[PDB]
């Protein structure tokens, strides 16, 4: 796979990306 | 967090289990208090009597009702 | 013109305008400095 | 003068309650169509010596044509005119069941 | 047009999900849940 | 001429939909007793023909009328040709009223009478499973019970006032 | 000018002959809404 | 359909879970005898 | 309002400025603490590019907006109702504020297109060749993001892109 | 209804014929109700398996309103099938050319991917303008309304709707507009 | 195979072709079918899709009756939506309570 740095923005899992939309300013 | 499920007796979903409120008990519903719903037992009647084991009845609202009449009210 | 992703006025006789959906930069005095956003 | 529906085109809803409001009573009497929304039914559609006879009209078309005359007054597709083979035409059910 | 190299899911280069509003909603419907766990756990 | 909240007419100043004005309570509570002793009238007066009815049965609802069939998928410990009533009515309809329960209609507004005609098993149904590359098959045959009714009688009483 | 019957069909004389059909079930009684015949024991 | 709303009225979200419909028997006899309780 | 007028009589012009009646405002507005025409009439976040007689009266005679110094507006309604009036004239809502023609000209006979809720300027438009995959699809824009908070009486948001 | 068992069923599986006005409104909102009316999706009855569709006739197609910049941004896009034979062309280079062809379009697109689609496209009656023929013109029975409402021009209002609307702002005196 | 998995499909388009059938026969009396299904619960009236459509190709005067109460129990929805709960609940809103 891929390490935890890269130089691309890394595609979250989407439970994650949930949980970034939830918790939004 | 599959083990503790079952020490609970919570295999099958959405069937109410009875629990007692305490410390040791708490600590096994914190590892899974994500898969879970609790609720206070709530007695408007009290502690059912020996005459009342077969009439009880499990609300919604987490209410024990020890005369299950199944009739409209009155009032 | 010039292709540019920034525009940017050289001169005082430069001016601003959209048309045909995109931004533009013409000058009289100076027809060197025309750009066109890309 | 209020109606949840308009009660012009199917019946008169009168919703109403019992004294102990354990029942919903509906009195739904039909409409009759009035009298001045209709139209008075078309009932209307010499020297001559030889009586006329009743000539066949018969006309003779081939597939082609006749399956278009079939498909425009029907509003349908030429392909239900077309036949079916044997296979098909023999494991049609004659004798299927009647309800009612 | 619109190929996603390899496998949709899965390595460098994905098929992008985006989070619709009925995902946003079921996710608070649970957090208001436990977060009425916690309360119920604290005496 | 003008209050603190009002909105010059706009596409958006009002809703689109038409405002709706409920009847008076008091008003209305007299006019519903009207439409009821109504209806009780002509039940009394027996101003009505044949009656369908939904009755909820075996986890089911039917909606029955009389001489009407109906099976039931299972055994309901009867002989055949006795007589049975079946108690759950949650609508009873006429061509001019018709009658809901909340959920249930009351035992003395109205009775439906059925009978046991026939108990039989229901034909063979094959259940089989099967799953490629994994040497998995197997094929089971099951016969439920059935028992058929047959609707006898809709009777209903003027007991609405 | 007060509607007694009224009919389907395919042409106007097929309908003009079903209504008429229908007005006779009415007169007699004989309709399909009318009550189920009563098969309990005689009282 | 209607399953929050059961629940703000201390009823079950399914109407097959409790009360009236299922609870009660589903017939009896016609002379007036009470049938045997149901299985379930 | 302020006119102007040019007659030439003997070779020699005369250019004068003269008065005309002008419109007052209507009495006891329902918000007199309103700063704007907007406000101080309970109407922000409730007109659209349809209701042309309030659009009409911050237009000139031949479809031009006025200065915001002139109508009192703020700037952040003075920019939706000349987006809105955009909208108007593109769905020939304004017929009598039609472009001043000058002398000796007869527009040809163009195709007529009925059209509603246009945002861009028809001719400087490019169809849409290649819609895109579905997480990357060209959208058609239609209303304007500027009507974004406006009060919506259904439960699905206005929707901006087709 | 205490009808004959066929004149019964000969009433209940009848085809009906509806009219609707194009004249502004949007293709899709009048395909999404004529495609509804096709299948017999407006019917208790309905069943895919029974021929249970009506005829829809819409008329003034040639004056369909699309919203935003559709007419130029929408594109057609079909083949010849020989090579180079990729055609594309605008919402309004086709509707130059065929006035019916964008309503046909979208409800031939809204309709089930099936057989029957075809059957269904033959009891649709397109109409460029509001003429229509004699014979589909007298087998009417409803007219649907219109799903968009046509707003009005301001030469459209009354002198008494712009007598009611207030005056907003007051322009000075020495303006010249 | 097939016929031992299609007793969860013929289940499933059964209740598809019911709500099909509601849904047409709510638009004839100026309804959508979530305002009729849920409005029906509201005034305690447990009839499912089988019945409801049922009613609606034999039973056009019942059908409609259950329309015109959903439609009525509806608007004292809204009724009561725009008071701070000092107006009191609806004819039709009140429910019969069981011990
Ligand atoms: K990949
Ligand atoms: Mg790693
Ligand atoms: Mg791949
Ligand atoms: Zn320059």
């Amino acid at each position: 796979g891929s390490k935890a740095v890269t130089r691309h923005r890394r595609v979250m899992h989407f439970q994650r990306q949930k949980l970034m939309a939830v918790t939004e300013y | 967090e599959k083990d503790i499920i079952k020490m609970l007796g919570l295999e099958k979903a959405h069937t109410p289990q009875v629990h007692k409120n305490i410390p040791s008990v708490n600590a096994k519903l914190k590892v899974v208090k994500h898969l879970i719903r609790i609720k206070p037992l709530k007695l408007p009647q009290g502690l059912p009597a020996e005459e009342n084991m077969s009439n009880t009845c499990l609300k919604s609202t987490g209410e024990l009702v020890v005369q299950w009449h199944l009739k409209p009210v009155e009032q | 013109f010039k292709n540019k992703t920034v525009l940017k006025k050289r001169c005082k006789d430069c001016y601003l305008v959209k048309r045909r959906g995109r931004w533009y930069v013409y000058c009289k005095t100076h027809p060197r400095h025309k750009q066109r956003q890309m | 003068t209020y109606s949840p529906l308009p009660d012009d085109y199917n019946c008169n809803v009168e919703l109403a309650l019992t004294s102990d409001g354990r029942t919903i009573v509906c009195y739904h009497p039909s409409v009759d169509i009035p009298y001045e929304h209709t139209k008075p039914i078309p009932r209307p559609d010499h020297d001559q010596v030889l009586k006329t006879r009743l000539e066949e009209k018969v006309e003779h078309l081939e597939e082609g044509p006749m399956i278009e005359q079939l498909s425009k007054m029907f509003f349908t597709t030429k392909h239900r005119w077309y036949p079916h083979g044997r296979y098909h035409r023999c494991r049609k059910n004659l004798n299927p069941p009647k309800d009612r | 047009r619109g190929r996603i190299p390899g496998r949709q899911w899965i390595g460098k280069h994905r098929r992008p999900r985006f989070v619709s509003l009925r995902a946003k909603q079921n996710m608070i419907r649970r957090l208001e849940i436990e977060a009425e766990n916690h309360y119920w756990l604290s005496m | 001429s003008y209050l603190p909240g009002y909105v010059p007419k706009t596409s958006l100043s009002s809703p689109p939909w038409p405002e709706v004005v409920l009847p008076d309570p008091v008003e209305e509570t007299r006019h519903h007793a009207e439409v009821v002793k109504k209806v009780n009238e002509m039940i009394v007066t027996g101003q009505y023909g044949r009656l369908f009815a939904v009755v909820h049965f075996a986890s089911r609802q039917w909606k029955v009328t009389s001489e009407d069939l109906i099976l039931i998928g299972n055994e309901l410990d009867l002989a055949c040709g006795e007589r049975i009533r079946l108690e759950k009515v949650l609508l009873v309809g006429a061509d001019n009223f018709t009658l809901l329960g909340k959920p249930l209609l009351g035992k003395d507004l109205v009775r439906v009478e059925a009978t046991v005609i026939e108990k039989t098993e229901s034909w063979p149904r094959i259940i089989m499973r099967f799953r490629k590359r994994k040497n998995f098959k197997k094929k089971r045959i099951v016969t439920t019970p059935q028992t058929v009714l047959r609707i006898n009688s809709i009777e209903i009483a003027p007991c609405l006032l | 000018k007060k509607l007694i019957a009224e009919g389907p069909g395919e042409t106007v004389l097929v309908a003009e002959e079903e209504a008429a059909r229908v007005a006779l079930r009415k007169l007699y009684g004989f309709t399909e809404n009318r009550r189920p015949w009563n098969y309990s024991k005689p009282k | 359909a209607g399953g929050q709303w059961r629940l703000q009225q201390g009823l079950a979200a399914n109407p097959s879970g409790y009360g009236p419909l299922t609870e009660l028997p589903d017939w009896s006899y016609a002379d007036g005898r009470p049938a045997p309780p149901m299985k379930g | 309002f302020r006119e102007v007028v040019e007659t030439q009589e003997g070779k020699t012009t005369i250019i004068e400025g003269r008065i005309t009646a002008t419109p007052k405002e209507s009495p006891n507005p329902p918000n007199p603490s309103g700063q704007c025409p907007i406000c101080r009439w309970n109407l922000k976040h409730k007109y659209n590019y349809d209701d042309v007689l309030l659009l009409s009266q911050f237009i000139r005679p031949h479809g031009g907006m006025l200065p915001r110094k002139i109508t009192g507006l703020c700037q952040e309604e003075h920019r939706k109702i000349e987006e809105c009036v955009k909208m108007a004239h593109r769905a020939g809502l304004l017929p009598n504020h039609r472009p001043r023609l000058p002398e000796g000209v007869v527009p040809k006979s163009k195709p007529q297109l009925n059209r509603y809720l246009t945002r861009w300027a028809p001719g400087s438009v490019k169809p849409i060749y290649k819609k895109g995959p579905r997480w990357n699809r060209v959208r058609m824009p239609v209303g304007s993001p500027l009507l974004r908070d406006n009060v919506c009486y259904s439960r699905t948001p206005w929707k901006l892109y087709h | 209804s205490s009808f004959s068992r066929a004149p019964q069923q000969w009433a209940t599986f009848a085809r009906i014929w509806y009219l609707l006005d194009g004249k502004m409104q949007p293709p899709g909102k009048l395909a999404a109700m004529a495609s509804i009316r096709l299948q017999g999706l407006h019917k208790p009855v309905y069943h895919a398996l029974s021929d249970c569709g009506d005829h829809v006739v819409i008329m003034n197609t040639r004056h369909i309103a699309f919203s935003g910049n559709k007419w130029e941004q929408k594109v057609y896009s079909s083949h010849t099938g020989y090579p180079g034979g990729f055609r594309q062309v605008t919402a309004a280079q086709l509707h130059l050319r065929d006035p019916v062809a964008i309503v046909k379009l979208a409800i031939y697109g809204m309709l089930p991917k099936n057989l029957h689609r075809r059957t269904m496209m033959e009891r649709l009656h397109l109409f460029p303008d509001e003429y229509i023929p004699e014979d589909i013109l007298k087998n009417l029975v409803e007219e649907l309304p219109q799903p968009r409402k046509i707003p009005k021009r301001l030469d459209e209002y009354t002198q008494e709707e712009i007598d009611a609307f207030p005056r907003l702002w007051t322009p000075p005196e020495d303006y010249r507009l | 195979v097939k016929c031992t998995k299609a007793r969860y499909l013929k289940k499933k388009n059964m209740r598809t072709l019911w709500i099909n059938r509601i849904t047409a026969a709510s638009q004839e009396h100026g309804l959508k079918y979530p305002a009729l299904i849920g409005n029906l619960v509201k005034c305690q009236v447990e009839l499912n899709r089988k019945v409801l459509a049922d009613l609606a190709i034999y039973e056009p005067k019942t059908f409609k009756s259950l329309a015109a109460l959903a439609s009525r129990r509806r608007h004292e929805g809204f009724a009561a939506a725009l008071g701070d709960g000092k107006e009191p609940e609806g004819i039709f809103s009140r429910v019969v309570q069981y011990h």
